[PDB]
């Protein structure tokens, strides 16, 4: 019983020092563990989500805000540690064009995520708004068959998570366009809104 | 003495100076009557309150307090009147811009920026001349202050200056800069008439909803 | 006395806290229950404004005091999430705030901590307010140890 949405309470600076209950460390010690765990919590979430949905678009707006609610927790924790807690730290760019937000993602959110570094990350010549992040092997779903498509929205909806909270709010799909010799090959597209750009627009 | 008199014809240069800006009202339009203590033609009765705002920025600084900026604004009241139909006093620009440099430092060269930098510098006289008697005339002699009208100056001030902000890409007056002279308006304020203090904070809801400044 | 909040995207609070030296018994006399919300929520705009440029009126999660209004010194801060977390700075006379961003700007780097804390619970979820003793407790050392 702290904050309410009712009133603020007022107490006194430099008074008594109060109990000591709960603290951790922020800073991550490196934890590996198996691909094989996460591969069967992912099938079992796509399991799940198959079982208890009825068509293919509502399914991957639900696996969509699964990959959110992961997004919109891992920005501030990545950003934050890339500024580094009690040590005396400084803090980031806090980056705000498009061109390097992105750039942020395919340096540290892929190598945070996987031990890999992200392959590509390049524009659309057709269109502006249109960016592509690409892969060469996706390594939360390698056991699925690769005629579907669906099962790869997870990873993008960490990405509108990442990106949404991050003040450039967007919109994701996610094709597979077989290329060489991978035949997986993954290109999701960012759809952004005009909104936006005109924000950039009005930035010189 | 020779301040009394000095005083006397600034007064009656400013009553010059507000009676003849006064006589060009209505642009004149069919205006052929007897005109007592007026002129009444096409662009005379503007050139004459030129000719009266010269004078009577002459006497002030002859004369160097709260009269003496009074004509700096009327210059470019004057100017400002006079280009809401076709105007020319670049004559009258360089002499404002000689009386100016010699009392103040005007520092710059932009269209329509001028007055906004001798509105400024107008104020600053009443800044000045705030410290001295408080009552000088008869009509506020049971009065509180000056503030009374110091409100009123930079109200006409934001008001004549934020209609220059309409665009977004060329914008002459940046938001930022306005805001902060917005930021130093909040004096004292209480106690005041009321119709006075509706008017001036609708002023500024105005000047914030043209500015987006929603909040 | 200072007013502490961590404002949300959408307009809201999810924490508010007002601490006081301890001389003044009862702070703020009268703007408490009236000015205060509403100078922070003035305040907003021009944070809001602010948040998307580059060059300042570096590094851009810190900024200086934003404002001076009826000698209140106003001074933000802007996570990486979109979080806002304005404090504002009150006496009987005037106040000087840039002689302890040595101090200060550490304070917004702990309780910026404490909030990355806070948003890893997967239960907690954001536009919900800060509803946690142990959070009072941490960010009353901070404001002790960082007056």
């Amino acid at each position: 019983t702290v904050g309410p949405k009712q009133a603020i309470t007022s107490e006194a600076s430099t008074t008594y020092i109060p109990s000591r209950i709960y603290s951790e460390s922020l800073l991550f010690k490196r934890q590996e563990a198996s691909l094989s765990a996460m591969a069967f919590l992912f099938q079992e979430m796509i399991s799940q989500l198959h079982r208890t949905c009825k068509t293919a678009g509502d399914f991957e707006t639900k696996l969509s805000d699964y990959g959110h609610n992961i997004g919109i927790r891992l920005l501030e924790l990545l950003n934050f540690r890339a500024s580094v807690s009690n040590y005396i730290t400084k803090m980031r760019r806090r980056d705000l064009k498009i061109l390097d937000i992105l750039q942020f993602i395919h340096g540290t959110l892929w190598s945070y995520l996987f031990n890999h570094v992200s392959d590509d990350l390049v524009k659309s010549s057709e269109r502006d708004n249109e960016y592509m992040i690409v892969d060469n092997f996706p390594t939360l779903t390698q056991f699925i068959p690769g005629e579907n498509v669906s099962c790869e929205y997870f990873v993008c909806g960490i990405i509108k998570g990442f990106l949404f909270n991050a003040g450039f709010p967007c919109g994701v799909t996610a094709h597979r366009m077989p290329q060489g010799g991978h035949s997986q090959r993954t290109v999701y597209l960012i759809q952004f809104d005009r909104q936006v750009l005109d924000r950039e627009g009005l930035r010189f | 003495n020779r301040s009394q008199q000095k005083s006397l014809g600034r007064q009656m240069k400013i009553l010059g100076n507000f009676q003849l800006l006064a006589g060009r009202y209505v642009d004149a339009l069919n205006s052929f009557v007897d005109a007592i203590t007026t002129l009444y033609k096409v662009r005379d009765y503007l050139w004459l309150g030129s000719a009266l705002d010269g004078i009577s920025i002459c006497f002030l600084l002859l004369s160097y307090n709260s009269i003496s900026i009074a004509a700096m604004q009327s210059p470019r009241n004057s100017i400002m009147s006079l280009s809401a139909p076709a105007l020319n006093i670049d004559v009258e620009n360089i002499n404002l811009p000689l009386l100016i440099k010699c009392i103040s430092d005007k520092v710059l060269y932009y269209y329509d920026l001028s007055l906004m930098h001798n509105s400024e510098y107008a104020p600053q006289v009443v800044y000045c001349e705030f410290l001295l008697k408080t009552l000088t005339f008869m009509t506020s002699c049971y009065k509180s202050s000056e503030f009374s009208k110091d409100v009123l100056d930079n109200i006409v001030k934001n008001q004549h200056r934020a209609l220059s902000d309409i665009p977004n890409s060329p914008m002459f007056p940046r938001f930022e800069v306005y805001f902060y002279s917005n930021k130093l308006f909040e004096l004292q304020l209480k106690e005041m008439q009321v119709e006075a203090q509706i008017k001036i904070y609708s002023t500024m809801a105005e000047v914030y909803r043209l500015l987006g400044y929603k909040r | 006395p200072q007013y502490f909040a961590i404002i949300g995207k959408k307009d809201n609070p999810v924490y508010e806290i007002e601490f006081t030296n301890a001389e003044n018994p009862q702070g703020f006399p009268q703007d408490l229950k009236e000015l205060n919300p509403f100078i922070l929520h003035a305040s907003l705009d021009i944070v809001e404004d602010l948040q998307w440029q580059i060059n300042p009126t570096t590094d851009n999660c810190y900024l200086g005091k934003v404002d001076h209004f009826y000698g209140l010194a106003i001074t933000a801060y802007i996570s990486y999430s979109g979080m806002k977390f304005v404090m504002i700075h009150g006496n009987s006379a005037n106040s000087s705030v840039v002689i302890d961003d040595n101090n200060m700007r550490s304070f917004y780097q702990e309780v910026h901590e404490l909030y990355v804390k806070t948003l890893m619970n997967p239960f907690y979820k954001i536009t919900d307010p800060i509803r946690s003793p142990a959070f009072d407790s941490r960010v009353r050392t901070l404001a002790r140890k960082h007056l």
